[PDB]
């Protein structure tokens, strides 16, 4: 018995109705519910017997049946809403949960701060160099990041990590850190990154020794 | 009056064992479906074993048969997990739940389960701003935590004083097989020199506790 | 009453654990197996999030079929409450597993009082299955033989005009019930015993 929610994430504005809707695989009964986790804390049910809300639960969450599709809808999202949320099936023996809906929120675009970090001299002598590349509280997250080593791009020796949104600025900020050896950071000049969102593309970029 | 309090969680090495616990206060035990489910870390929600109320029926997930075995002490009114050959994908937050109106209404605050090989110790390199290159209206500066073993660092700044501003990312794997991450903070350029910024890293396995002053980039 | 409400319902199938309410304020489950071995089930309940409970689990043949059922008490059979239900063998393998709303799971009486009369088009009616309340609920569909017509009816209504007939056939007429709502649930009645009406010259 395959539970497959979608999506696994969606954006909505505050107000906003939004659906999400869980696939069961084999002949599932009415014994579905939905839950909510916020980072850190444990799940929390809103609705059982696939319809039936939970004493607690605000009225803008609802259930629904189509057969083999099961959906939670939110009326009107407020701002207590946006987390993760869970479909749970109880078969005979086994109990399946769906992959997750993360839900977001929609904002106005805002171009992230970007910033480069050329290694520390400390680290140097350790033999491997992290150059870091910071775009701090932007939206949306989708962004492209390029590292070029004297002007030639780079591929394969970086990598990505990317904050959650942020209860105030509703963006979000993200870290390229590029690892490479000693000697090869040695033996090049100009690291830059590029940071392209959109239409725009913001270099910014360091030469090794400028104080 | 329900409360379900959960122990026992750790660090364990591959195939060593764990007894997770469960304290349920506010109902009777023996009445109830009780469940262990567990939350990867940064994944989903994953069922794993079932008890069944006046015949301590257990019911479990093929990928936790056999090594997991579910129990329960009526008299203790608690439910126990025992997890033997562990495996390092196994490591995750174990919950108990408890069944109501179809499904698991009441839960735990949950346990940490890691799954460790060895435990390695951070360093931590300033991420310094500059003092020339600033303006940027505020500065940036910041603290990276690299190559440690197994979750989680924790990082603060100025012992907790410094909070708005700062983003310390999620961990990243690096294909050296250790985790890796950065804390950084915004700041008043003006204040570059004459406030002191110290990160505060915390790497509880390693038993490591690093306070790194973080100074602009002068020469 | 009984036998024959179960008896039309057990052929809904050995998958599904059969169980419907009288009145309202009651539930019967029950599932028929065979008779080679008889078995050990247990019968476990849980009403919203109060304890589960044990259902005291009988037996009874039915020739040489055995029929296992439990009775729920009253105060526990509320409606609009989600009410799980388990039978599980003494081995541990759960044989059913079922979530029901009491209120959906209605078996009505068979309506009585049918009368038929015609030149024109022919007016049936007839009374709502006795002793059973909330009779403005009441869904209803009857069956034009001669071969199979059946028309539909909906809430609380007890009459029909058999528009578009024949002439110089003989016709049987019957109608079922069932509660119907969006708060009421269940599965149709048997038939009412049938009126007979031969029609005009044609
Ligand atoms: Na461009």
């Amino acid at each position: 018995i395959q539970m497959t929610q979608s999506p696994s994430s969606l954006s909505a504005s505050v107000g906003d109705r939004v659906t999400i809707t869980c696939r069961a695989s084999q002949s599932v009964s009415s014994a579905v519910a939905w839950y909510q986790q916020k980072p850190g804390k444990a799940p929390k049910l809103l609705i059982y017997s696939a319809s039936s809300l939970y004493s607690g639960v605000p009225s803008r969450f609802s259930g629904s049946r189509s057969g083999t599709d099961f959906t939670l809808t939110i009326s009107s999202l407020q701002p207590e809403d946006f987390a993760t949320y869970y479909c749970q099936q109880s078969s005979y023996s086994l109990i399946t949960f769906g992959q997750g809906t993360k839900v977001e929120i929609k904002r106005t675009v805002a171009a992230p701060s970007v910033f480069i970090f050329p290694p520390s001299d400390e680290q140097l002598k350790s033999g491997t160099a992290s150059v870091v590349c910071l775009l701090n509280n932007f939206y949306p997250r989708e962004a492209k990041v390029s590292w070029y080593v004297d002007n030639a791009l780079q591929s394969g020796n970086s990598q990505e990590s990317v904050t959650e949104q942020d209860s105030k600025d509703s963006t979000y900020s993200l870290s390229s850190t590029l690892t490479l050896s000693k000697a090869d950071y040695e033996k090049h000049k100009v690291y830059a990154c590029e940071v392209t969102q959109g239409t725009t593309s913001v270099t910014k970029s360091f030469n090794r020794g400028e104080c | 009056e329900v409360q379900l309090v959960e122990s026992g969680g750790g660090l364990v090495q591959p195939g060593g064992s764990l007894r997770l616990s469960c304290a349920a206060s506010g109902f009777n035990l023996r009445s109830y479906y009780m469940h262990w489910v567990r939350q990867a870390p940064g994944k989903g929600l994953e069922w794993v074993a079932s008890i069944s109320p006046y015949y301590s029926y257990t019911y479990y997930a093929d990928s936790v048969k056999g090594r997991f075995t579910i129990s329960a002490d009526t008299s203790k009114n608690t439910a126990y997990l025992q997890m033997n050959s562990l495996r390092a994908e196994d490591t995750a937050v174990y919950y108990c739940a408890r069944h109501g109106y179809g499904a698991m209404d009441y839960w735990g605050q949950g346990t940490l389960v890691t799954v460790f090989n060895q435990i390695q110790g951070p360093s931590v390199f300033p991420l310094a701003p500059s003092s020339k290159s600033t303006s940027g209206g505020t500065a940036a500066l910041g603290c990276l935590v690299k190559d440690y073993f197994p979750g989680p660092v924790t990082v603060s700044w100025n012992s907790g004083a410094l909070t708005s501003g700062v983003h310390t990312f999620p961990a990243v794997l690096q294909s050296s097989g250790l985790y890796s991450l950065s804390s950084v903070v915004t700041v008043p350029s003006s204040s570059l020199g004459t406030q002191t910024y110290i990160c505060n890293v915390n790497h509880k396995p390693s038993n490591t506790k690093v306070d790194k002053k973080v100074e602009p980039k002068s020469c | 009453k009984f036998e024959s409400k179960a008896a039309l319902l057990a052929a809904r199938g050995p998958e599904e654990l059969l169980c419907f309410t009288e009145r309202l304020e009651d539930l019967v489950c029950f599932w028929e197996e065979a008779a080679s071995a008889p078995g050990n089930y247990s019968f476990s309940y849980q009403l919203e999030d109060e304890p589960w409970k044990l259902c005291r689990l009988h037996q009874a043949p039915t020739a040489g079929a055995v029929r296992f059922w439990c009775s729920l008490p009253t105060a526990d059979t509320s409606s609009f409450v989600p009410l799980e239900l388990r039978v599980t063998a003494a081995s541990g393998a759960p044989r059913y597993h079922r979530v029901i709303h009491i209120n959906e799971v209605v078996l009505l009486d068979a309506p009585v009082g049918l009368v038929a009369r015609l030149s024109g088009h022919v007016v049936l009616r007839w009374l709502p299955p006795p002793e059973t309340p909330m009779t403005s609920h009441i869904r209803y569909e009857v069956d034009v033989s001669a071969s199979v017509q059946r028309v539909e009816i909906l809430e609380g209504r007890t009459e029909c005009v058999l528009s578009n007939l024949r002439g110089r056939t003989r016709y049987t007429f019957a109608v079922r019930a069932r509660m119907a709502e969006p708060s009421f649930g269940g599965f149709w009645s048997a038939w009412s015993e049938p009126v007979s009406l031969l029609t005009p010259s044609d």
